[PDB]
């Protein structure tokens, strides 16, 4: 009904950083290039950390812990927004559980591409900006993470959605009725039918000139997927070889035979 | 126990 507005209207409530406040930024934040300015940024927007000794271990693990802070944020914000997703808060909270675990990597790395251009992205609420190169620089398997987000992110930036589009894009994502191990799946097939509908509608009057876009961004939701099937990957070598790089608990709980 | 399920039940 207007099941497309209530979304819009979750998402902006409920996420700090989204396209349109990233494009102006992007379009100014400090830009972490080299060991030198990464600890200049650190000086300044971190200043506790800085006087508690995290110079001391590797730049690496440094941005591990910056990037997993931020996911961990972003699950909660995440949640939040399933919470205001018509028909989300009467499912079964395990079914509820179901639906995010698997579900909030594959919004995050869709959304994180709001946050990208092609040589660098946003962190630290966007008064940071980190370069590709910078990433592409550092040791194994850190250089390995973010590269292939950056792919994704250039193509699926060339549909040049807008935040109301990405709305109902992840909201499609967590409502997800082939998740394993889901109880009610007749009932969130439901839900995510109804989701892709007015998904379907929007892009046909907000994009009125891409006339495949819908199944484009069919395809991308199946990209996303394989996108986390890969990250997985890289945190179980984290897991298994890191010793610095201890995997937060809530982020422990969500991969845990994903 | 599960984290997931804190977030879903808060407030
Ligand atoms: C593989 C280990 C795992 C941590 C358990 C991880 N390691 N690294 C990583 C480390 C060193 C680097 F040099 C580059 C990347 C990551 N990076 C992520 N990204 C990037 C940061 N971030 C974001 O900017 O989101 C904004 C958007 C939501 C609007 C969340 C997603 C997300 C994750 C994640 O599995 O949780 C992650």
């Amino acid at each position: 009904k207007s099941l497309a507005k209530r979304i819009y209207e979750a998402y902006l409530k409920n996420f700090n950083m989204n396209k349109v406040k990233a494009r102006v930024i992007l379009s100014p934040p400090f830009v972490i290039h080299d060991m030198e300015t990464l600890c200049m940024a650190e000086k300044t927007l971190v200043a506790k950390l800085v006087a508690n000794g995290i110079q001391n271990k590797e730049a690496e693990v440094r941005i591990f812990h910056c990037c997993q802070c931020t996911s961990v944020e972003t699950v909660t914000e995440l949640t939040e927004f399933a919470k205001a997703i018509p028909g989300f808060a009467n499912l079964d909270l395990n079914d509820q559980v179901t639906l995010l675990k698997y579900g909030v990597y594959e919004a995050i790395f869709a959304m994180l591409s709001s946050v990208m251009n092609k040589d660098g992205m946003l962190v630290a609420y966007g008064n940071g900006f980190i370069t590709r190169e910078f990433l592409k620089s550092l040791r194994k398997p850190f250089c390995d993470i973010m590269e292939p987000k950056f792919d994704f992110a250039m193509k699926f930036n060339a549909l040049e959605l807008d935040d109301s589009d990405i709305s109902l894009f992840v909201a499609a994502i967590i409502c997800c009725g082939d998740r394993p191990g889901l109880l009610n799946v007749g009932h969130i097939e439901k839900m995510q039918e109804g989701i892709v509908h007015v998904l379907r509608l929007h892009l046909q009057s907000n994009h009125p000139d891409d006339i495949f876009l819908f199944p484009k961004l069919l395809q991308k939701m199946a990209d996303l997927r394989q996108l986390v099937t890969e990250h997985a990957q890289l945190v179980q070598i984290i897991k298994k070889t890191e010793s610095d790089a201890a995997l937060h608990p809530l982020l422990q709980e969500i991969y845990r035979d994903m | 126990p599960s984290l997931l399920k804190k977030l879903l039940l808060a407030p």
